[PDB]
């Protein structure tokens, strides 16, 4: 490769899978909330 | 037991949890002006108009501020002082004699003396096996 | 608490009530020189240890004494916490 | 302004009572409601007993040896094993004062009671172990990204 | 007029009238400078100041002309003027007489004496200085110069004494001094050097024969001498009159190094940086507003400064800075001390005058010197910054200010310290001494060194690196590194180091870091007792009683120790540890892998060998292979001529547990064995009207601290003397 | 050339300034 | 070794470790007892 370390290699999942999957879960929670608090 | 208190923004130096479950103290007086003045955890503040609510967790800060600050500076000398139990009860410790006088009264409070002089002294020489102390005449 | 030892030699200058800041001592009505009233502890169980008291007694073998015990408490042993 | 007295010895500084770290430190194991205590019990239990095998898993005397991995299980076993035995003398003593010092707005749950106590030790030990378990696992084959080796 | 001095305690009303006991002495030499505690008044409060600073001007020039003439009539200085290398200088010849006798320091030439280590013939090698009877009137310059300001002093206090508002003007005060004072001076000086030094120097190359050469007053209207170098140089050609400045490019010069004919920098670099400061800070003193209505209004530009988590900022300070003077005390102590001691951890890397690196007697003595009063005097500081807290402030002027904004919320600040201090010290301290376990318990590859377990204090080395290549990009008009430690080429003249790039390896980590250790608790103890001076959570009468007081009775239990002072004390302690363990550091490191000899091919030989990289791990190791060396030779180091000079390092032990004695033991029994021997003087009517009275606890405390920290001190500098004589 | 560690660097100046600065310009709006 | 068995081998953990926190776990339930009766 070149002179940068293996960070190309594995740095893509998370933000492709699982940093997703906690944005859409927490959103999920978060369009039901109670009343008349939220976060 | 006013609802006013004098004007401070706040500290670190509060209260702790010994506090609101085993005892509070109280001290009220009445100062109809407002004067900058300092408090023993720490900080200073000024005082409100009249009733003057100041509540704490021990005794003898309630009587260095009526000794030292009140009278001995400004001159007010009708401060209460109270002892709050964790479920409400109030006792008027204090003013025991009203006026503060310290030394005045028509009759006072009559029991138990010690009129000896010392070199004449018991002594667990004498004392044995019991258990008291010198307190014998 | 601790508890407290009176005597006869109190003059009755009253140095020692106005030293104490912890409410431990009062002047009863006595007859035998000009005091009139001597000192006293109604209220020993707010004893703290300091004897700033006697440190203010001028007589001559200061007329109060503390003998200092062994019961302390959270009061006797004054804390905050 | 204090949470109920600015007299008080507490302070509103932005990081006791900013809204980002309430939500987090709510929602925990430790508070967020609608569980049970053994529930909390095997969640702590997983999550200590899955990080708590590294610290000395390369690092032991054993560091370098053929062996270490399960050198280091067995050393976080006792470990974790020592620290129920540890929650539980605790609640075998508990009740004076049978509470908890509250300053999240609301108090935490029921949780504070000594068999409450027991009961999440147990789960405790389990959740312990487990984790345990799986971090061996994950580490077994330390060819584990190399049949990837990506 | 002498009617007046046998009538004691002038000063105060109480003990004017009699010494019933022992005590009155005592307090005598206790309140003779307090004056603050005589009156309420300031102006003579003031006016005693300036007399009190004018008499210590006075004994300072005494004691410098003083010295000059010892270096005048008993030095061998005009003999070690041709040769600084192969003579050591000398002064104060020994008395012949039955016991000192066999002390006579010869040092070539036949010159006896003493050998000294203080360097002044240094500044005698850049003053250029021929003879001796210039010398002998410098002396009496500044001794007539000395009885002067004295007596002017005397007259600005008896006659005409000024007057109040002559105070605070701390604005023509910063003025005047700022430019004044230093520009001038520096200016001065430097036109002092480029006339007279430089030449000299030039004339200090070859043996020039130096009385031949001529004096000032061939070169003050003789400029021929003054044209056959520097060719800018004729009269100057007087082309600043032109704005052009290129010609002068002979003399004010930019090199930034190590000349290796002088033993110092060169010359030429430290005339110019004069030059600049000059300049530079007149203009910079011509800042704040005077009498020509023009300038800052500073009490407004700290009303200005304040913000959300501000409070009110700034506001209200200067009635602090002015009305009340131990507050100016306490700070510009701590700044001088810091300034020192970075002073003293400055000048072994840039020596500034001839034959400094090339002479290993009198840099660590200097060093040494100078880093002790730096910390021994801010400590000093911090204790008046306490008690001007406990002397002045106010309720009504300090509402929400950044300083009450402290004292509101003190328990967290102090609880998180704490929690920093014991993390650092056991995190450093055990691990060392883990490390020792591991040695003694063959399990070295558990070791911490290069060698075995790793770390590596990587900012440091970037940072030394950056500063490595500095010159040509950062530094374009500049011709070397500011110094070698860093980088470059290792400096040295003869056999003998000058100064080579310095390794940081892992030893430095766990070093650096305990000196932060202490540090911190210092700061600790310090600021604890500033913090919680007027009021703690169990004592709320502290301010209300005193800042110098033993105890409160025991009650809650034990209270002795509680005042002010007491702390300071634990922290004079503690800084005595810090300094002492960083003077180890620095000497033997600098002993170690910096100074030693060499050959011909630059071939540096160090002293002991790099014995950090081998023991300076472990505790046993520290013991062994410091002390060892430092003191091999003390126990035989008497014996002969120049050696008879049996030091007081076996005696000053003896000082320290008569020392330790005092601080274990109270008084009581002290007084009632006074009592007993009372009674079998009174038996024999020999009672002395006087009553013996024993010392106060008090001071029995500062006794016992005193002589600790002077039995202490002596040993150690016995210690590295003697070394430094062993190798210089 | 090209770079080294440096670029971890240039990775570390973010995620303070920029990160939680334009966190908080995103909640100043109410969620 | 000798012709002693294997005991000092493994007889020291018990009295070294355990034995230890049986003592103390009894001791400081013990300095807690309840009225007026105490084991
Ligand atoms: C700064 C303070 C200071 C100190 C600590 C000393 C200390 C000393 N001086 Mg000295 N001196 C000083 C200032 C000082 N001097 C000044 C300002 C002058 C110029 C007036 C002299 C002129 C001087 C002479 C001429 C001599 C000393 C000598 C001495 C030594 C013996 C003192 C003696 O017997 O009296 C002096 C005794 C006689 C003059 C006889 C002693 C080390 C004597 C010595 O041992 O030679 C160095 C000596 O002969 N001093
Ligand atoms: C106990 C007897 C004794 C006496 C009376 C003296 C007397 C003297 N010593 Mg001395 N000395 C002694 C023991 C003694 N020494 C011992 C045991 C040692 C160690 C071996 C020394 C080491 C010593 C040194 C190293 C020096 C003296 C010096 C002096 C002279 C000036 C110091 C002085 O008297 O005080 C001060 C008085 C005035 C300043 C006046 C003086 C003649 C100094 C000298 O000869 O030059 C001045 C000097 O430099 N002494
Ligand atoms: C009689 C005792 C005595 C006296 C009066 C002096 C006096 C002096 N010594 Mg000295 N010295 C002594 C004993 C003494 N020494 C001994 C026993 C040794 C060890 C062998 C030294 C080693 C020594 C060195 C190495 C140096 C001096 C220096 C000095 C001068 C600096 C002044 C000073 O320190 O002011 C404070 C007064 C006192 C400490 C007293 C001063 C004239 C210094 C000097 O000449 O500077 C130019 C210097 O460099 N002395
Ligand atoms: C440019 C003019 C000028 C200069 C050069 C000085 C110089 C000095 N002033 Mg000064 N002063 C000035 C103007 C000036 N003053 C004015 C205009 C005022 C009125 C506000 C004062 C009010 C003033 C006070 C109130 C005091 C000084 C003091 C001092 C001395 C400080 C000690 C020192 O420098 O150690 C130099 C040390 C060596 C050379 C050795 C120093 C000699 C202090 C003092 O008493 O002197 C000791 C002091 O307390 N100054
Ligand atoms: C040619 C040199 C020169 C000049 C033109 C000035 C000019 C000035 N100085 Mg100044 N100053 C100088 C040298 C000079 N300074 C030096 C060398 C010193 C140190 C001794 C000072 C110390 C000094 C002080 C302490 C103060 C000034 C102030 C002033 C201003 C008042 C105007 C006035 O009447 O001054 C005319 C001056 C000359 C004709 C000369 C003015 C801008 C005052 C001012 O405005 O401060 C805000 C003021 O208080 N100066
Ligand atoms: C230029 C420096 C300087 C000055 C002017 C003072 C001045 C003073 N100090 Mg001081 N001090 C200093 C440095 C200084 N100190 C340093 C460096 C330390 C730390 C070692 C101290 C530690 C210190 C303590 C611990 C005390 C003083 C006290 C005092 C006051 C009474 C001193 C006296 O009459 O002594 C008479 C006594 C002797 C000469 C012995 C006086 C205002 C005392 C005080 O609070 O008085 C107000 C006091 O208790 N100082
Ligand atoms: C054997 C010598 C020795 C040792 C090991 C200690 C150890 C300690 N002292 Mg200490 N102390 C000593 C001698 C010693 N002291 C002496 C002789 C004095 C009087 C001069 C003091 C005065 C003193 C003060 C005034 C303070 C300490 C503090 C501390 C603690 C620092 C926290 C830490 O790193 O834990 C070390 C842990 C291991 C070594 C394991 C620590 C418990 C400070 C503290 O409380 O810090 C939290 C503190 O305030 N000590
Ligand atoms: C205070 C600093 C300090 C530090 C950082 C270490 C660090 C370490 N020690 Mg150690 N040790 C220390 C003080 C320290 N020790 C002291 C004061 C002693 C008493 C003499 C020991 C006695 C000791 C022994 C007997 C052994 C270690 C071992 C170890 C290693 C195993 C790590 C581990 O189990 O952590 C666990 C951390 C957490 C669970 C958190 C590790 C490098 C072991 C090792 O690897 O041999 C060197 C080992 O056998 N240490
Ligand atoms: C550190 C130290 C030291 C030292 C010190 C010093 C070194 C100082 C310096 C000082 C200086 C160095 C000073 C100087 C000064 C100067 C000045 C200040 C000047 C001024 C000037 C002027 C003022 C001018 C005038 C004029 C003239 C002359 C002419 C005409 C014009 C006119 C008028 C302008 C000692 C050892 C002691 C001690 C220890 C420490
Ligand atoms: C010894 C001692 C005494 C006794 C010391 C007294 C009573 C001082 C008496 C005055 C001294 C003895 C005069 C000093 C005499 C000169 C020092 C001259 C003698 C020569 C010597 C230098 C050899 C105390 O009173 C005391 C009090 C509190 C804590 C510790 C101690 C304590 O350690
Ligand atoms: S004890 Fe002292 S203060 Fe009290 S009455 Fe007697 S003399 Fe007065
Ligand atoms: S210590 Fe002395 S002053 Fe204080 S309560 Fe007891 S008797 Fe009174």
């Amino acid at each position: 490769m070149f002179s940068a370390s293996f960070l190309p290699s594995i740095l893509v999942p998370l933000t492709g899978l699982v940093f997703p999957a906690i944005a859409m879960a927490l959103l999920l929670i978060y369009v039901e909330r109670e009343d008349p608090s939220g976060i | 037991l006013s609802g006013q208190t004098p004007i401070f923004g706040g500290s670190t130096g509060g209260l702790l949890t010994k506090a609101f479950r085993e005892e509070k103290y109280v001290i009220t007086w009445t100062s109809p002006k407002e004067q900058v003045f300092e408090m023993p955890t720490g900080g200073a503040a000024i005082m409100r108009q009249g009733p003057n609510k100041l509540e704490l967790a021990r005794k003898e800060y309630c009587i260095a501020l009526g000794g030292q600050q009140l009278r001995a500076k400004f001159r007010i000398t009708d401060y209460k002082i109270y002892r709050v139990y964790p479920n409400g009860e109030v006792q008027y410790l204090h003013p025991s004699d009203g006026v503060f006088p310290e030394k005045v009264n028509e009759g006072r409070q009559k029991v138990g003396y010690v009129d000896r002089n010392i070199g004449k002294n018991p002594d667990p020489a004498k004392l044995k096996f019991s258990g008291m102390t010198t307190y014998n005449a | 608490s601790h508890s407290v030892k009176i005597y006869d030699t109190c003059i009755g200058c009253t140095q020692c009530v106005r030293a104490c800041p912890t409410d431990v001592l009062e002047m009863v009505p006595w007859d035998g020189c000009k005091a009139g009233q001597i000192a006293a502890s109604p209220r020993t169980e707010d004893c703290v240890g300091c004897k700033r008291c006697e440190t203010a007694c001028p007589t001559d073998f200061l007329s109060i004494r503390v003998y200092l015990s062994n019961a302390e408490t959270t009061r006797s042993m004054g804390l905050a916490y | 302004p204090s949470r109920r007295d600015p007299q008080i010895g507490n302070l509103e500084t932005p990081i006791n009572n900013s809204s980002l770290v309430k939500w987090f430190i709510n929602n925990l194991p430790a508070y967020r409601p609608g569980i049970t205590p053994l529930r909390r019990g095997l969640e702590v239990g997983m999550a200590h007993g899955y990080w708590l095998l590294g610290p000395f898993a390369k690092l032991g005397p054993l560091r370098d040896t053929d062996v270490a991995n399960i050198a280091g299980l067995l050393a976080t076993l006792g470990m974790v094993v020592i620290s129920t035995l540890a929650v539980s003398l605790y609640a075998a003593t508990d009740p004076p004062k049978p509470v908890a010092t509250v300053t999240v707005p609301n108090p935490p749950d029921t949780f504070d009671t000594t068999e409450g106590w027991n009961t999440f030790a147990s789960g405790f030990l389990i959740g312990g172990v487990g984790g345990a378990v799986v971090a061996y696992f994950i580490l077994a084959n330390i060819e584990l990204i190399q049949n990837i080796f990506k | 007029s002498f009617e007046k001095w046998g009538q004691p305690g002038h000063f105060d009303r109480t003990l004017a009238k009699g010494p019933k006991t022992t005590t009155w002495i005592w307090n005598l030499h206790a309140l003779a400078h307090d004056f603050d505690t005589h009156t309420s008044d300031l102006e003579d409060i003031s006016r005693k100041i300036f007399a009190a600073h004018f008499g210590q001007l006075a004994v300072i020039f005494l004691w410098l002309s003083g010295m000059e003439f010892h270096g005048a009539r008993f030095s061998n200085y005009e003999a070690w003027l041709s040769d600084p290398i192969g003579i050591k200088p000398s002064a104060q010849v020994v008395w012949p007489i039955v016991g000192q006798d066999i002390l006579n320091a010869d040092v070539g030439g036949g010159f006896h004496g003493i050998q000294i280590t203080s360097g002044l013939f240094q500044v005698w090698r850049a003053a250029g200085f021929t003879n001796s009877f210039q010398l002998y009137v410098t002396a009496i310059g500044g001794l007539v110069a000395a009885a002067l300001m004295l007596f002017a002093g005397w007259f600005h206090y008896h006659k005409r004494a000024p007057k109040l508002e002559w105070f605070q003007n701390a604005e023509s005060m910063l003025n005047h001094h700022l430019a004044g004072l230093l520009g001038l001076g520096c200016l001065s000086w430097a036109g002092h050097q480029i006339h007279v030094a430089l030449p000299v120097n030039k004339l200090l190359d070859a043996g020039v024969a130096p009385k031949d050469i001529p004096l000032p007053h061939e070169f003050i209207l003789n400029n021929s001498l003054m044209a056959e170098l520097y060719p800018s140089f004729a009269k100057g050609l007087t082309p600043f009159w032109t704005l052009n400045w290129g010609q002068y490019a002979d003399f004010l010069t930019f090199k930034g190094g190590l000349n290796p004919v002088t033993g110092g920098l060169w010359l030429t670099d430290t005339a110019h940086h004069h030059l600049a400061l000059a300049v530079l800070f007149i203009v910079a003193g011509h800042m704040y507003r005077t009498n020509w209505g023009i300038g800052h209004s500073i009490k407004e530009i700290l009303e200005n400064h304040k913000g959300p988590f501000t409070g009110d900022g700034h506001k209200g300070l200067y009635e602090n800075m002015t009305t009340s003077w131990h507050a100016q005390l306490g700070t510009n102590l701590a700044m001088l001390g810091s300034l020192t001691i970075i002073v003293a951890h400055h000048m072994y890397a840039m020596p500034p005058y001839p034959y400094l690196a090339t002479d290993y007697a009198t840099a660590l003595s200097i060093f040494t010197h100078h880093m002790w009063i730096g910390g021994f005097l801010i400590v000093g500081g911090a204790a008046h910054a306490t008690i001007f807290m406990v002397r002045d402030y106010d309720p009504a002027v300090n509402q929400n200010n950044v300083l009450d904004r402290v004292i509101r919320h003190r328990d967290a600040i102090i609880s998180h310290l704490n929690w920093v201090c014991m993390f650092l010290g056991f995190h450093s301290f055990g691990l060392y001494i883990h490390n020792d376990t591991m040695q003694a318990l063959g399990r070295p590859q558990d070791m911490f060194s290069d060698t075995a377990i790793q770390l590596q204090p990587v900012f440091a080395q970037f940072v030394q690196n950056i500063h490595t290549l500095a010159p040509g990009s950062t530094a374009p008009n500049a011709l070397e590194p500011v110094s070698y430690a860093f980088g470059g080429g290792v400096v040295a003249v003869g056999g003998k180091i000058a100064m080579m790039p310095i390794a940081l390896g892992t030893a430095d980590f766990m070093i650096h870091h305990i000196h932060a250790f202490q540090i911190h608790v210092t700061v600790l103890i310090l600021l604890k007792g500033f913090l919680f001076a007027r009021n703690s959570r169990l004592i709320p009468d502290k301010a209300n009683l005193g800042f110098r007081f033993p105890c409160d009775g025991p009650g809650r239990g034990g209270t002795c120790q509680v005042s002010g002072w007491d702390h300071v004390f634990l922290g004079l302690f503690w800084m005595f540890n810090t300094i002492a363990i960083a003077v180890y550091h620095f000497s033997w490191k600098m002993q170690s892998d910096v100074w030693g000899t060499i050959d011909p091919d630059g071939t540096i030989a160090h002293i002991t060998g790099g014995n950090f990289a081998m023991s300076a791990n472990t505790i046993n190791g520290w013991l062994r292979d410091y002390q060892w060396a430092q003191a091999a030779q003390v126990i035989q180091s008497y014996g002969s001529a120049l050696s008879a000079y049996g030091l007081l390092f076996l005696g000053a032990h003896f000082v320290w547990a008569f020392s330790l004695m005092f601080l274990f033991s109270g008084r009581g029994y002290w007084q009632e064995l006074i009592e007993s021997i009372v009674w079998a003087h009174n038996k024999l009517k020999v009672a002395p009207t006087i009553q013996p009275r024993a010392l106060s606890i008090i001071q029995g405390r500062a006794v016992g601290v005193a002589h600790y920290l002077l039995g202490a001190i002596v040993t150690i500098w016995a210690f590295f003397e003697a070394r430094i004589i062993s190798v210089g | 050339m090209s770079i080294s560690d440096t670029q971890v660097f240039v990775a570390l100046v973010i995620a303070l300034i920029p990160g939680v600065l334009a966190f908080r310009l995103a909640t100043e709006l109410y969620k």
